[PDB]
Formats: structure tokens, C-alpha cells, sequence
């Protein structure tokens, strides 16, 4: 895979409906002793990129990520002395961000747009919060992505993901007209349960606003007659508070 | 999404020339078409319904007159005023405009 | 020509791509034997949307396209924001006032026996949800909204259907399949696209623009529906008028509230066309100062507003 197939690879990754994921982990290839790639490298048949080319490629790749995708990590964490060739530095992400600032392009993923990261890396706070909705098609399904965010400063606060079940669902609880919620999240610092902090963002009612809108799309637009949520356990108690009941491993509610 | 809509069409019927057309090429900066045939070259302006030049490649022994021979390719050259035709029998003639010169 | 008596045909198709989905946008038909045979094709190397065609009988053609979106405009209490997209022999309709559907999918779907070339909406303030479709066989189909859908087999549901899903919306139904007759019977032209800028201005009146081939001239037609009585299905659209204009017409626009029709020529001059008058006169368009209006450059999108 040369230097030109990578750009096409990632462009297809983010433009082809069969591939669009929810999160990404970028792991540039490292050659380590005791593997077949090590034998290939010794025989003079495989050579890595130059560091400038690698930084340029990572900047170009990060410029393509859609606003509904979150990047969790950018390189491996193998100690430097054990690597025979490949990446040698330890802060590829910030070097790539500086290069992107030089080129004039910007990164717009989820991680680098939330309140905590924008608060510790820069010094900004939301002022003019608004509601945003994005729809698309992925993996044969109709996906929606609801969010509360500040447009002028590009700051994210809370998000929710919704999907209409396709015609090839096998679970018994989701057959017959069910729409499923896949994630609900509000960022900031941690606020302990039943506590409140007016200088943080969690316990201020951004969650019941995001669920009321999800319950309106699933009834007037999807045409469904039931809504289901996948959740943990504390979330089980939360959704019981909202008005959902338990069925199997899901929290369900009638919409009729 | 969006879709295409046709908003203009231009048609120039009943061009008259030596034989049957075989190839054509465009002159962008001037807005003129170069048509090749079984005898020579024609240069025609479609927005004014007129022919501007004509060069015969049969009188100078480059193409047979019995009815055989083709011009495989006709190409305009920018930064010049000459047209490079290519005979099927195999030759690279470099014709010129504003005159009747060949090379 | 596998059959001994079969008459071969030539087709030129224009395709584009979306979300990795390949649409079929345009289809042109040409003959294969005689003066109409095609010798060569070529895209213009500078202008993106110009096509050059050279036939056998010393014949030359040039075609110009541009991108556009088909949407409906009407009163607040009645109109639903509609968008129509062409996908070959199907038309995909998304109703945006009730459902917001990603582009590859749609609210509902109309099926046709021939590839579609033009799609348009009605220009009535209280009936702006009707549809008209013109396909490659030169017939116009009309789809109207009524209290009873009539359950015609040519209308299907898209992403708002399935087993167990139910949403309340009004779908249209077929009403006529008109046929266009020209002045007597003639070989027409090797050009297969003679009617352009089709505009549905009243529940029985269409306007179309035709281009000449000798002088730089244009013609405006009046397609009106005529029937002795409700004899059967189908119908006949008789060309009932023809107006001549010097210059090349490149855009036609209408206002559904004030009922004004505006023409743009190839140099920039704007004209007003009166169709309800018995004189069918054409006038220049005046500004506040009483002077004629000319666009400095040829615009590709035009609209009429009330400032
Ligand atoms: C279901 C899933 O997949 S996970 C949800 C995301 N996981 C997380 O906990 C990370 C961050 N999550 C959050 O921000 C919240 O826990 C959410 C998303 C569940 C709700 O977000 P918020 O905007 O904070 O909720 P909102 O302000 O509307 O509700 C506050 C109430 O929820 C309660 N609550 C919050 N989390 C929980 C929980 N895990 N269990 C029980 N009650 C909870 C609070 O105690 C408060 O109740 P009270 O003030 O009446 O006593
Ligand atoms: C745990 C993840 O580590 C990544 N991974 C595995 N081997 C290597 C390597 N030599 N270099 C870089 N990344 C690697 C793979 O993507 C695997 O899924």
C-alpha cells in the first residue's frame, strides 16, 4: 500500500455507506522483532515512510473525519527501544494538529470538540447553545444523530444516536416495528449521582430534552409503535425513572 | 439531491465538403471546429454558418484519390497556429492556417 | 441487429454518482442507418457541461446542461416541502415537512415504463403538491393528490414502510397519460430533444421552448388538453399557439401568486411574456427608473420575488 492508496482508502471509508463506523483507532504500522514483517524488513523488501510524509498523511486523514465520529487513540504505545523501524516520537496527534493549523484545515471529530477538551486545551466556554440534527444512511439503515452544541465557537455538549430497525433483525424484542436508541451522552466533568454543580454541565436537564425529541421522531417519522434502549444498570434505574419498563436485556416503552 | 437540465442546443445542418467525415477536433480559444475527411481538412464556424478554410491533401500526393485513405487523428496545438494530422498509411503532416502550407 | 428485420437503435446515456450509488440522469436516442448515424462524440475540454456530436451526413450538434433542484412552493397551510429526484425509470419523492430522509432513500417512489427526462410541479398556490413527468417517449404523466389514494400499483413506499410500521400521509395517484401531437406527421429532426424548459402553469396548460436551426430564433408553444368528453383514459395535448422570438432563450420563470412569466435571452436581456392576453405580446422588463433591465452576465439560476 503506497502513499496514494491510503487517501483513497480513507475517502472510501468515510463516503461509502457500507463502512461508516462510529469510532476510529489509527495505528501506523510498526515492525517488531520475532514476526514475519521483521523478516521482510531485514531482506530489504519493505521500507517505512519518512517522518514528514507520515505527519502529512496523518493530517490529511484527520481532515476527513465526519462530525459524528470520535477518534479514541492515534498511535500505539510500544516502548521506543523495542521498535526496529517506524514511528519514533510520542506525540503524533499534536504534531499533526500543528501541521493542520499550518495548512489551513481543521479537525472536527467528537473528541476535539467537547467541553472538557476545549476547556483544558483552549480556554473557552459555551455561550449560545443550539440544537443540531444530522441524518444519513449506513449499513442498510437510516441513522440520525441529535446534539446540543454551540455553533460560533464549535463546542459540543451532549449527543444521542437513533436508528430505525431494518428488515433483517433477529432479536425477538425488536421485531414488529421497533426503533432503538444506541447511545446517550453528556460531557463535562463528573457530577456524582443526586448531586448538582452549577459550574459543570451534567445534571442540568440536557438528557430528558434529548429523549423527548427521540420519542417524537420514532413515532411521527419512523412510524414505529415501540421504542427500545440498550443500557447498563445505573442507566436502567434512570430509564425506569423516565417511564420505561424492562424486557429481556432492553428497556422498552410503548409509543402508541 | 439535484439533477441535470438541458438549456441550450446548437445545430449546424448540411455542411458541404469533399467526402465523408472521419474525425473532428476543437479550437477552444477561437471557437471553431476542425473536421477531417477522406480528402483534406475543413474549418467551420458553427455560430455564424460559414466555412473559413480548406486544405487538400490529395493534390500533393499525401492521400490516394481513388477513394482510399483515412486521417486517424486531428489535433489542435496551443501556442501555435498549426494542425497535426496523421495519415492512416503512416505519416505525420503538420498543416498550417492563414495559408496552404504543409510539412 | 440479431433479428433479420430488426431496426437497430443508438443511445447516449449520462450517469452520475451519489452516496456510492450510480444514478441514470439523461438518455438520448439516435438512429443507426442513413444520415443519422453517429461518427464521433467529444466532451468540451474547458466548459464542463458541453457535449459535441458529429454524425455521418455532415451534421454537427452541441448540447448544454446545468445542475438544478426541483422543489415545490406554496401557501403555508397547504404546501409540504417536496423534492423530486430522477433515477432512470423511477422518481423518488421526499416530503420534508413530515419526514427528513437521507438522500439514497425516499418517502415514496413512482415507477415508469420508460426512462424519465423532466420532472416538474404545479404552479398553483393551493395545489402545489401535484406532479408532472415527461419521459423519453414524449408523453406527459400527471400525478394528483386526493382523499382516496385509489391504490394504483405504480406508487410504492420507501423508508416509511415495512412490517409493523405505520405513518399517516397522503400519497398521489395517476390521473392521465397525455400524448403530444405536432403539426401533421413529419420526420421531426435527428435531434431527439425538441421540447425544453417544460413549465406547468395551470391544471391544463403547459409551456415549452423550441430552438431553430437556421436563424438564431426561438419558439414558445402552448400545450393545452383537449377532449370531446370522458370517452376513455389517456388524452391528447394539442399545440394551440406558437410565438416567435429573436435570440436564444436560456431560462423561463413564473410566479404562482402574481402570475407573471419572465424570459431570459442569451445576452442578458429580460423580457415579460403575457399569455392570458389575446395579443401574446412580449415586452422589456422595466426597473424603478423606467429603463430596461439587462444582466451583465448570463445567469444560470433565476427567480422572481417581491421586495
Ligand atoms: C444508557 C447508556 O448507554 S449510558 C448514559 C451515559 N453514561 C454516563 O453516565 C456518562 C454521562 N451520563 C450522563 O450525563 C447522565 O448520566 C445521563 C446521560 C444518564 C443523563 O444526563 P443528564 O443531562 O445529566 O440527566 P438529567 O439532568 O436530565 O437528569 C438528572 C437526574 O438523573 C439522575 N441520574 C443521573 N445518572 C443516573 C444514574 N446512572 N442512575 C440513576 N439516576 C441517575 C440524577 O441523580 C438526577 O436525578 P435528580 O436530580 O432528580 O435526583
Ligand atoms: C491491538 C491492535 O494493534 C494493532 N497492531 C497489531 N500489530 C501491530 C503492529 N505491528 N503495528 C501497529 N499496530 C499493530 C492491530 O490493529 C490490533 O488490532
Amino acid at each position: 500500500v503506497g502513499l496514494e492508496r491510503d487517501i483513497e482508502q480513507f475517502t472510501e471509508f468515510f463516503e461509502n455507506p457500507a463502512f461508516r463506523p462510529d469510532g476510529l483507532k489509527l495505528y501506523p504500522t510498526l515492525v517488531i522483532r520475532g514476526t514475519g514483517l521483521y523478516e521482510l524488513w531485514k531482506s530489504g523488501r519493505y521500507k517505512s515512510y519518512s517522518p514528514s510524509d507520515l505527519v502529512e498523511l496523518v493530517a490529511r486523514i484527520l481532515a476527513l473525519v465526519p462530525p459524528w465520529t470520535r477518534v479514541y487513540r492515534v498511535q500505539r504505545d510500544i516502548p521506543m527501544p523495542l521498535v526496529s523501524s517506524g514511528v519514533e516520537h510520542g506525540n503524533l496527534r499534536e504534531l499533526a494538529l500543528a501541521r493542520m493549523k499550518d495548512l489551513g484545515i481543521q479537525c472536527r471529530d467528537v473528541r476535539t470538540r467537547e467541553v472538557g477538551i476545549q476547556e483544558i486545551h483552549h480556554k473557552v466556554r459555551p455561550y449560545q447553545v443550539e440544537l443540531v440534527r444530522r441524518d444519513y444512511v449506513a449499513n442498510g439503515g437510516w441513522e440520525t444523530f441529535l446534539s446540543y452544541e454551540d455553533p460560533d465557537q464549535d463546542i459540543l455538549i451532549g449527543l444521542l444516536r437513533l436508528r430505525k430497525c431494518s428488515e433483517e433483525t433477529f432479536r425477538f424484542e425488536l421485531g414488529g416495528g421497533v426503533s432503538i436508541v444506541r447511545e446517550l451522552h453528556v460531557y463535562g466533568s463528573v457530577v456524582p449521582v443526586s448531586s448538582r454543580d452549577p459550574t459543570k454541565f451534567q445534571h442540568q436537564g440536557f438528557g430528558m430534552l434529548l429523549m423527548e425529541e427521540a420519542e417524537r421522531i420514532a413515532r411521527e417519522e419512523h412510524g414505529s409503535g415501540k421504542i427500545a434502549v440498550i443500557s447498563g444498570v445505573g442507566t436502567r434505574n434512570y430509564y425506569r425513572k423516565i417511564g420505561y419498563r424492562l424486557q429481556g436485556p432492553y428497556m422498552v416503552k410503548m409509543l402508541k | 439531491m439535484r439533477n441535470l437540465k438541458l438549456f441550450r442546443t446548437l445545430e449546424f445542418r448540411d455542411i458541404q465538403g469533399p467526402g465523408n467525415p472521419q474525425c473532428f477536433s476543437l479550437r477552444t480559444e477561437q471557437g471553431t471546429v476542425l473536421i477531417g475527411s477522406e480528402h483534406g481538412l475543413i474549418e467551420v464556424d458553427p455560430v455564424s454558418r460559414e466555412v473559413k478554410n480548406e486544405v487538400s491533401l490529395v493534390a500533393e500526393g499525401f492521400l490516394p484519390e481513388d477513394g482510399s485513405g483515412r486521417i486517424v487523428g486531428v489535433q489542435d496545438l496551443l501556442d501555435q497556429e498549426s494542425v497535426c494530422v496523421a495519415t492512416a498509411s503512416g505519416d505525420v503532416i503538420l498543416c498550417s492556417l492563414s495559408t496552404q502550407q504543409l510539412e | 441487429q440479431r433479428e433479420e428485420s430488426s431496426i437497430p437503435k443508438t443511445c447516449v446515456q449520462l450517469w452520475t454518482v451519489g452516496n456510492y450509488h450510480w444514478y441514470l440522469k439523461q438518455s438520448l436516442s439516435f438512429s443507426t442507418c442513413g444520415k443519422s448515424k453517429i461518427v464521433s462524440l467529444m466532451w468540451d475540454p474547458v466548459t464542463p457541461y458541453r457535449l459535441h456530436v458529429l454524425c455521418q451526413g455532415w451534421h454537427y450538434l452541441a448540447y448544454d446542461w446545468h445542475w438544478t433542484t426541483d422543489r415545490s412552493v406554496g401557501d403555508n397551510s397547504s404546501d409540504l416541502s417536496n423534492v423530486a429526484v430522477i433515477d432512470g425509470n423511477r422518481v423518488l419523492v421526499t416530503v420534508f415537512r413530515q419526514t427528513v430522509v437521507p438522500p439514497p432513500m425516499c418517502t415514496y417512489q413512482l415507477l415508469f415504463p420508460h426512462p424519465v427526462n423532466q420532472v416538474t410541479f404545479l404552479a398553483h398556490p393551493q395545489k402545489s403538491n401535484d406532479l408532472a413527468v415527461l419521459d423519453a417517449s414524449n408523453q406527459i404523466s400527471v400525478y394528483k393528490c386526493g382523499d382516496c389514494p385509489s391504490a394504483d400499483p405504480t406508487v410504492k413506499l420507501g423508508a416509511v414502510g415495512g412490517s409493523g410500521f405505520k405513518v399517516c400521509l397522503r400519497t398521489p395517484h395517476l390521473e392521465k397519460r397525455y400524448k403530444i401531437q405536432f403539426e401533421n406527421n413529419e420526420d421531426q429532426d435527428v435531434n431527439p430533444l425538441k421540447l425544453g424548459l417544460l413549465t406547468w402553469i395551470e391544471e391544463d396548460v403547459f409551456l415549452a421552448v423550441s430552438h431553430s436551426e437556421f436563424s438564431p430564433r426561438s419558439v414558445i408553444h402552448h400545450l393545452t388538453a383537449a377532449s370531446s368528453e370522458m370517452d376513455e383514459e389517456h388524452g391528447q395535448l394539442n399545440v394551440s399557439s406558437s410565438a416567435a422570438v429573436d435570440g436564444v432563450i436560456i431560462s423561463l420563470c413564473c410566479n404562482s401568486k402574481t402570475k407573471s412569466v419572465v424570459l431570459q435571452l442569451a445576452d442578458g436581456q429580460i423580457f415579460k411574456y403575457l399569455w392570458e392576453s389575446p395579443s401574446l405580446a412580449i415586452k422589456p422588463w422595466k426597473n424603478s427608473g423606467g429603463f430596461p433591465v439587462r444582466f451583465p452576465y448570463p445567469c444560470t439560476q433565476t427567480e422572481l420575488a417581491m421586495i
